[PDB]
């Protein structure tokens, strides 16, 4: 009964509205929330709207629908690949930099198109929809999915039925990620989504401006989990009709491309009011067409795109660093860092492809390890300005001594972080070799393996720099 | 490069 569901959702909104659980209680907060959510989901009837046909049965409808509104529909076909899922395959040879794909705005689903929808009145009367475009986009999806004569029906009928975002993982699958950096953003994702479902279920059932929405008596946890994972795995940012501010939008036909390594080749053209994509490389006929999604970490690919990309040259882990206010040299270091446009304490990144540290982190480590004399040579004199300009440059060291002390610092810091994981690198390679795992399980384990392999790379890199610059002191 | 790069699956904040 919907009276039992309204009781259960109030009980869920409460559990998700408390503060952070604490230090070593975040795994059990997530299991408690999981228990309540799974109870609700198993009393509901999955997706509220399902389609008679199979997914590929609606792609001609999508092509026909995109052709009539000006999109490119020639040169490619839809193929269900095992590895990436559905995607685009070239039916002809396509050269690098050729403009093969274009989608006018009239087809997109935007935040503003959600404001002009049957969702409109509720949107204008709800703080959270007004503040969160991605949620507003998500409810746009559900309201058009529930609309039998919707203009976007060819798009919605070709969207997946489920995803590999963590919102779909099992307990044992998320459990592999314990002690990682990644799992804290998986906890946030589950808590946030669960809170938003419990809040909006009450709104849809009782708000006077949601009364004649089609979602009224058909809004399951599954419905919302699918909507946000749809938005999360393929939403974009485009300019407005005029070009002043940016907005969030879903791009039909083009969002069907799968990711590979490379550069971004999809831009918006304000003049002709359309999204444009040039071929990132040469695609022979019969080869899959990929695009570069963006510079994103494996943590972000798994959590928000629902997959793990193996060849990811933009992989990174986070690292907290700052000058301790108990340093005798806090004031000078804080002024040098300020003059370099660098915060006193910040969250930096260790990287997978050399060099492990950006120009900003190297400049910080250099100031962090400077002596009083060196600090003065960057604060006073005619060369002080020119000396700060080169802090982030590997070819202009402050001293051999400074470099040795900062690579010694980095080597110890990554070594320390490595030990805070519950499994080792060798243990992870063993689990991948000797076990047989689901796709979602492989994601979790490859993710925690990746975090550690970056730390280990940083250790070795910092050690060889340490030894190179220590040989320079001896001469 | 491009005037308006379109990043597919751009990361947004979901914390309401
Ligand atoms: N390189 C890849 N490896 C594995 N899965 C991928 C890759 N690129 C994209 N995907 C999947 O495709 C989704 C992004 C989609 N917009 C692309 C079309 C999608 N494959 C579909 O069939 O609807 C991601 O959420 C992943 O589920």
């Amino acid at each position: 009964s919907p009276k039992e569901i309204l009781n259960l959702t109030s009980e869920l909104l409460q559990k998700c509205s408390s503060p952070a659980p604490g230090p070593g209680k975040e795994w059990e907060e997530y299991v408690q929330i999981r228990t309540l959510v799974e109870k609700i989901r198993k009393k509901q009837k999955g997706l509220s709207v399902t389609f008679d046909g199979k997914r590929e049965d609606y792609f001609p409808d999508l092509m026909k629908w995109a052709s009539e509104n000006g999109a490119s529909v020639e040169g490619f076909e839809m193929v269900n690949f095992k590895e990436e899922g559905f995607g685009l395959r070239a039916t002809r040879d396509i050269k690098a930099e050729e403009l093969f794909l274009w989608v006018p705005r009239k087809l997109l689903m935007t935040v503003e198109s959600a404001k002009n929808s049957v969702l409109g009145p509720l949107y204008s009367q709800d703080r959270i929809l007004q503040a969160m475009g991605n949620i507003a986009l998500a409810f746009h999806l559900l309201c058009e999915r529930a609309s039998p004569n919707s203009f976007w029906q060819p798009y919605i009928q070709t969207l997946p039925s489920e995803y590999d975002t963590p919102l779909y993982f099992e307990e044992d699958e998320v459990r592999y990620l314990q002690s990682t950096q990644a799992i804290h953003d998986v906890f946030s994702q589950y808590k946030n989504t669960a809170r938003q479902y419990a809040y909006f279920y009450k709104v849809i059932q009782t708000h006077p401006h949601a009364n004649k929405l089609p979602l009224k008596d058909s809004f399951t946890y599954e419905d919302y989990r699918w909507a946000v994972s749809s938005v999360m795995t393929r939403q974009n940012q485009i300019p407005t009709e005029d070009g002043s501010r940016v907005t969030l939008a879903l791009i039909p036909l083009w969002d069907m491309c799968n990711h590979t390594n490379g550069l971004i080749t999809t831009g918006y053209n304000l003049e002709d009011d359309r999204c444009e994509c040039v071929a990132l490389q040469d695609f022979r006929a019969g080869e899959q067409i990929y695009i570069f999604y963006g510079t994103r970490s494996n943590a972000e690919f798994v959590i928000h795109s629902g997959f793990f990309f193996d060849n990811n040259s933009h992989d990174r882990v986070k690292i907290k660093l700052g000058v301790s206010k108990s340093d005798r040299l806090y004031a000078m270091k804080a002024e040098v860092l300020a003059r370099a446009g660098i915060p006193t304490s910040s969250v930096f990144a260790l990287h997978f492809t050399e060099p492990p540290i950006s120009a900003q982190l190297l400049a910080f480590l250099r100031v962090f390890c400077m002596t009083e004399e060196e600090l003065k040579e960057h604060l006073l004199g005619d060369s002080a300005i020119d000396r700060i300009f080169t802090l982030g440059n590997s070819e202009f060291p402050v001293s051999w001594d400074n470099e040795v002390k900062l690579w010694t610092f980095l080597e110890d810091r990554a070594s320390l972080l490595l030990k805070t994981y519950k499994t080792t690198i060798e243990e992870d390679k063993s689990v991948l070799k000797n076990h047989d795992l689901s796709v979602r399980a492989k994601m979790a384990i490859k993710l925690r393996l990746g975090e550690k392999e970056i730390l280990e790379k940083a250790v070795k890199s910092a050690a060889v720099n340490r030894e190179y610059y220590r040989q320079q002191m001896e001469e | 490069t491009l005037k308006y790069p379109i990043e597919h699956g751009i990361i947004t904040n979901w914390d309401d």
